[PDB]
């Protein structure tokens, strides 16, 4: 899952998801 | 709780399959321990066990797609309450500084593996930051958090 279209929503997205937990599956 | 949207199904099909490596339609913690470990972290069985079974609601002891589809939304959103969006704050602000810091959330990201460089960290702070203060506060990031 890239981040190019908009790059911050979804970096904002993707490493938001990962950091909830410490081993994090987001996926 | 458990709404996607299409394009957002697609990239969890593709998110989903990018850790069930047996592509199956199901992860096991093998799979993930496996992608923590090229991520740069080694979490117990155990951790993995419990973090499967909270989502697994069928009980086959394994992350399906509906689940993750269940998962994700809630942290993406609400798992019910305002929980999921003080939790993110909270891992993001460990210091305690009532503001989410960049060199924190960088230091985070390190510790993550998402590995973003400072100018990242530092525009996704700014945009967070609604007053212009530097560092976002609770109430600056319960908008953004929603904002994905
Ligand atoms: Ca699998
Ligand atoms: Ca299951």
């Amino acid at each position: 899952s890239p981040a190019n279209s908009f790059h911050f929503k979804e970096a904002w997205k993707h490493a938001i998801q990962k950091a909830k937990h410490m081993p994090d599956p987001w996926a | 709780a458990d709404q996607l949207t299409e394009e957002q199904i697609a990239e969890f099909k593709e998110a989903f399959s990018l850790f069930d490596k047996d592509g199956d339609g199901t992860i096991t913690t093998k799979e993930l321990g496996t992608v923590m470990r090229s991520l740069g972290q080694n979490p117990t069985e155990a951790e993995l066990q419990d973090m499967i079974n909270e989502v697994d609601a069928d009980g086959n002891g394994t992350i399906d797609f509906p689940e993750f589809l269940t998962m994700m939304a809630r942290k993406m959103k609400d798992t019910d309450s305002e929980e999921e969006i003080r939790e993110a704050f909270r891992v993001f602000d460990k210091d305690g500084n009532g503001y989410i810091s960049a060199a924190e959330l960088r230091h985070v990201m390190t510790n993550l593996g998402e590995k973003l460089t400072d100018e990242e960290v530092d525009e996704m702070i700014r945009e967070a930051d609604i007053d212009g203060d530097g560092q976002v506060n609770y109430e600056e990031f319960v908008q953004m958090m929603t904002a994905k």
